[PDB]
């Protein structure tokens, strides 16, 4: 249905500059917030960049590790999403992903950049079998997550295939099945499986919003075992 | 609040 379609990575020397793109379709691109994340071994799923709407005078925000080297834009005519990055670093090495809508339903599908504070904690690993109800928690370094945090969910499948599940605390992205929902219990975001299946084997990321931008957790590595 | 349009 939606596909983001991203190009542009490469393998380049540090001090240098690189321009990412990503093209959508399937949904009206011009009238949603378009993201950039990242995600390296060493420091996980990191946000790196919004974009708003034309209405907004196309207003943006940065994580603090890019601003001042980083510039995200957008063509609403060609339904496109734009990195450019200047005075690249060995830190940012990584996966880069064009997402947004609901507030991270779609994922493009990767393009790799090898160059060469809020803690969100999410439980490691967890172990489940078919037919179980699992809950995974998020909690904030801040206190209690509220409503206010727009507690979102995402699953990681291989290879490096992310899909929205839950956005604005508890509401399902389009066509994500019904097992999966998103709840607020004891001052953490939750995402609970009624009934876990053998496909659910996968990473799940939660992300909080502060303000003017998100964190990721550290995700938590499910498997499902029988 | 972020993008919370539907
Ligand atoms: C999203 O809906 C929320 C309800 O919480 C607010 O009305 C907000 O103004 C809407 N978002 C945008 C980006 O306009």
């Amino acid at each position: 249905q939606v596909q983001l379609q991203e190009s542009g990575g490469g393998l380049v020397q540090p001090g240098g500059s690189m321009k990412l793109s990503c093209v959508a379709s399937g949904f009206t691109f011009s009238n949603y917030w378009m993201n950039w994340v990242r995600q390296s071994p060493e420091k996980g799923l990191e946000w790196v960049a919004e974009i708003r709407l034309k209405s907004n005078n196309y207003a943006t925000h940065y994580a603090e590790s890019v601003k001042g080297r980083f510039t995200i834009s957008r063509d609403d005519s060609k339904s496109s999403v734009y990195l450019q990055m200047n005075n690249l670093r060995a830190e940012d090495t990584g996966i880069y992903y064009c997402t947004g809508v609901g507030q991270f339903a779609y994922w493009g599908q990767g393009t790799t950049v090898t160059v060469s504070d809020i803690v969100v904690t999410q439980e490691s690993a967890l172990t489940t079998s078919p037919g179980e109800t699992v809950t995974l928690t998020c909690r904030s370094s801040t206190g209690a997550v509220t409503t206010s945090n727009y507690a979102n969910w995402v699953q990681e499948k291989p290879d490096h295939l992310f899909t929205g599940l839950i956005g604005g605390t508890n509401n399902r992205a389009p066509g994500v099945p019904a097992r999966f929902s998103g709840s607020l219990i004891g001052d953490k975001a939750a995402l609970t499986i009624t009934g876990a299946q053998t496909e659910d084997e996968a990473i799940y990321f939660c992300a909080l919003w502060y303000s003017n931008h998100w964190v990721f957790g550290g995700g938590t590595k499910l498997t499902v075992l029988g | 609040a972020p993008d919370c349009r539907p």
